[PDB]
């Protein structure tokens, strides 16, 4: 709808002003891997886990290269 | 699929008449820019005016028919020698097709 | 609001901002919305406005007597300075539209850089009309100005003085 | 009387204008309120107070032309200076729409 | 989407290896991402705000430090992001110095104002 | 019915006419200005005298004034009283608080009043000589270039943020030459006879091209050479053809 | 012409 998609403009526009948080504080992580860690934190969930799991991950990709 | 639907983009069109949503709904054109199907539209409503105006002895059915090509593709088998309707041996294309068909004829 | 004062400030005052030609932009207008004390602040953005509508009148007029095609040398840089004052009203605007959470509090602050170089020009402008220079002597009186003492008022009449170079370097190389 | 009009004023005496339930008592003392809420606004306001003498002898001193290159360079300075605390000033305006 | 299905998305993601490919590494991030499900410590976005303060002064930027501020105002204004805790101390957890101390820092709350 | 609702959708046509106005909008108080400071009067005893006004829209105003600036003449927004074109004060913008409308738009009708007359002159040849007809001739010349620009701009109002002070700056160093036409051809009109009337005008020319020897030169250059074509024919034919001809004693060297 |  209308009043639908205006909810849906202040997401796009919330993902706009991570955008430039990430650039300060700059991070390795791309346009990609964000989007899904926006899914992530609207479940409910535990950066300290997430972080240790990008280290190994980010890591499995250079001990398979 | 929140992800997938965030990626739309929307008119930039802003107006100082608002402030708290200014995304624009566009201006709609007038009636000398519309075409085609204002076209018919108008027709239709100088027709129904026209006989309102008279008193119902003005009839003229159809303010429409054909086409453009369809339209010319019979302009051009009057030719051959079949008529119209008008004929029997938009409104302005009485007068258009009046050149051709004397022509036919 | 911030639409009637970013052109209010501009060449377009309004009444709520009536001109004067000794001190214009006033304001005494009863707000019963706006907090009490914020007739100062208003004063204190006046300030800007004020001078470049002067500016405009001046390079209006003068494009013995006054004549020549420096009036159109020196008021033609006068233009130049005055352009990134132009372009700096217009992202306000756009800022404006879509967030109303800043206040009139934002365009003080951002458009604060010029009530340095505008009353700083100011004086220029009423020296050649004070003691009347409208001729060959208008790059002796910008000339030694332009060395200045603060940076803002040092860059503006640079930008100025080149067009005004532009009319000797006619005669000059006219006649060489 | 709410805590939100002390807030509000004492935003205002940082950019050098009186509040409304706060005024300027004298030019020498600082911002005055007009109970815990009134003991704190004193440290607080210290910062206008500091600021009126800073703009007051920045703005007398950048004018003057028998002061030198020299002086009127340290206005700059200031005035560079000046720039990032109304930066800040902007943002506390902003973050309302009290933010103590 | 659901956290577990989730997962094997972000490790598309991150290798560049597939979902049939790799199910050791998601065999490692469902052992360590549940079981630490739920917070064990508090969560409010105003703390993350004044670390991210706290990381751009390690920076030697205040240009950037104001700023930010402005866009926690924004974040304030559209209200429609559900965790605003989470997503800021993730990325600060993952910043980089272009280039000390925490015993006398403090962290949230341990949830020992929790009561049943 | 099935045309009017046809029309109420995709169509307005209420404000140049006497209806009632509306906009869908999203008001508070920085685009409600006006009605804001209405009410703070009304509120404040004046005591009543009412605001009766028809609301006019924003971007339409922007259409008027290209319209009116690019040479076509007789407009809703911008009447004549004597002859001259003026504002009209009986239309309400949302915002602005009704002041800063009247400055804005007296403005742009000085400008309008400037091309109104160029414009008057030009239609009243269609309704010898060869001077004046070869002054309108050039005039009309650089005419439909300048009105090319405005229509140029006119397009994308049906094809964008609208605001007044963006669409006068664009036009400001067209607008700047405008004012200098009005005054170099003025002189040039002042005044019997076609040869005197030719010739006040014509010395006018040759002046003003040196007061400013920017752009507004090229300007007066270009209305220069479509003026002195004509006599520099004549001039020719009475070298190689060796008689004088030019009928009804036009040429200023008295044969 | 003189004028071309």
């Amino acid at each position: 709808a209308a009043a639908a998609a205006a909810n849906l403009n202040a997401v796009r526009e919330t993902m706009d002003v991570l955008l430039e948080i990430s650039r300060i504080l700059n991070t390795g992580l791309d346009m990609e891997t964000l989007s899904i860690c926006v899914r992530l934190c609207e479940q409910g969930i535990n950066p300290e886990a997430l972080s240790s799991v990008i280290k190994e991950l980010r890591k499995a990709t250079e001990a398979l290269k | 699929l929140w992800e997938a639907a965030l990626t739309y983009e929307a008119s930039k069109r802003r107006c100082w008449e608002r402030v708290g949503c200014p995304p624009g709904h566009r201006e709609e054109p007038y009636l000398t820019e519309a075409g085609r199907d204002a076209f018919d539209k108008f027709c239709r409503l100088h027709q129904g005016e026209l006989q309102l105006l008279a008193g119902g002895v003005l009839q003229a059915p159809q303010p429409v028919l054909v086409k453009e090509c369809e339209l010319v593709k019979d302009v051009l088998n009057v030719l051959i020698g079949v008529v119209s309707a008008t004929f029997s041996l938009p409104e302005s294309i009485s007068s258009l097709l009046s050149e051709v068909a004397e022509y036919g004829t | 609001m911030i639409h009637e004062l970013l052109l209010a400030l501009s060449g377009y005052p309004g009444s709520i901002f009536t001109w004067n030609k000794r001190s214009g932009l006033q304001v005494s207008q009863d707000f019963p919305f706006l907090h009490p004390s914020e007739t100062s602040v208003l004063n204190r953005l006046c300030r800007l406005g004020t001078d470049y509508i002067r500016f405009t009148e001046f390079i209006e007029q003068y494009t013995g007597g006054l004549h020549g095609i420096y009036l159109r040398a020196f008021c033609t840089g006068l233009d130049s300075v005055l352009q990134p004052y132009r372009q700096a009203l217009l992202d306000l605007e756009q800022e404006f539209l879509g967030d109303p959470h800043l206040s009139i509090s934002h365009v003080n602050y951002f458009l604060d850089q010029f009530q340095l170089l505008f009353p700083s020009v100011m004086v220029v402008v009423e020296q050649i009309k004070s003691q009347k220079i409208h001729g060959c002597q208008i790059l002796e009186t910008v000339y030694k100005h332009s060395c200045g003492g603060l940076p803002p008022v040092r860059s503006a009449l640079e930008k100025i003085l080149a067009v005004c170079h532009g009319v000797m370097y006619k005669q000059l190389s006219a006649w060489m | 009387i709410t805590e939100a009009a002390l807030v509000r004023d004492i935003l205002y005496v940082f950019q050098g204008i009186d509040g409304k339930n706060i005024k300027m008592n004298n030019t020498e003392n600082c911002y005055k309120v007009e109970r815990s809420l009134r003991d704190t606004a004193v440290r607080l306001s210290e910062l206008g107070w500091l600021h009126n003498k800073i703009r007051r002898y920045t703005d007398q001193r950048s004018l003057d032309r028998s002061f030198g290159l020299v002086g009127q360079s340290f206005c700059a300075a200031l005035h560079q200076e000046l720039r990032e605390y109304y930066r800040l000033l902007s943002v506390l305006h902003s973050q309302l729409q009290s933010l103590t | 989407k659901s956290p577990n299905v989730l997962l094997q998305n972000l490790c598309c993601r991150i290798l560049g290896r597939s979902e049939a490919d790799v199910a050791q590494q998601f065999q490692y991030a469902v052992r360590v991402i549940g079981s630490n499900f739920a917070p064990t410590v508090e969560r409010d976005e105003f703390l993350v705000a004044e670390k991210i303060k706290k990381e751009l002064i390690r920076q030697r930027r205040e240009a950037d430090a104001a700023l930010f501020s402005e866009l926690h105002r924004k974040l304030h204004s559209q209200g429609v992001l559900k965790n605003k805790w989470s997503i800021l101390y993730l990325l600060l957890s993952l910043s980089e110095d272009p280039r000390s101390y925490a015993t006398l820092f403090a962290q949230a709350l341990p949830r020992d104002a929790h009561s049943t | 019915p099935d045309d009017r609702s046809w029309l109420e959708h995709h169509v307005v046509h209420q404000y140049w006419t006497a209806r009632p106005s509306q906009f869908p909008h999203s008001l508070h108080l920085h685009s409600n200005l006006a009605a804001v400071w209405d009410q703070h009067l009304y509120s404040s005893d004046p005591l009543y005298v009412p605001d009766d006004r028809v609301l006019v829209t924003e971007t339409q105003v922007i259409r008027e004034t290209l319209w009116l600036l690019s040479g076509v003449k007789k407009l809703f927004i911008f009447q004549l009283i004597d002859g001259k074109v003026t504002v009209r004060n009986n239309i309400i913008v949302t915002h602005l608080t009704h002041s800063c409308l009247r400055s804005v738009l007296e403005q742009i009708a000085a400008y309008g009043q400037v091309v109104f007359r160029l414009q008057e002159f030009i239609d009243e040849v269609m309704g010898p000589f060869r001077t004046y007809q070869a002054f309108m001739w050039a005039l009309y010349k650089y005419f439909i270039s300048f009105k090319e620009e405005l229509a140029e701009i006119e397009k994308c109002i049906i094809n964008t943020t609208i605001t007044l002070a963006i669409v006068v700056d664009k036009l400001a160093p067209r607008l700047s030459q405008l004012k200098v036409l009005h005054k170099v051809f003025s002189t040039g009109v002042a005044e019997t006879r076609n040869v005197v009337r030719a010739s006040h005008l014509l010395n006018t020319l040759y002046k003003a091209i040196l007061e400013y020897d920017e752009q507004t030169v090229s300007l007066l250059f270009s209305l220069w050479v479509e003026t002195v074509r004509p006599y520099l024919q004549t001039v020719d034919e009475w070298i190689v053809h060796g008689h004088l001809w030019d009928g009804a004693r036009e040429f200023i060297i008295q044969r | 012409e003189l004028d071309d």
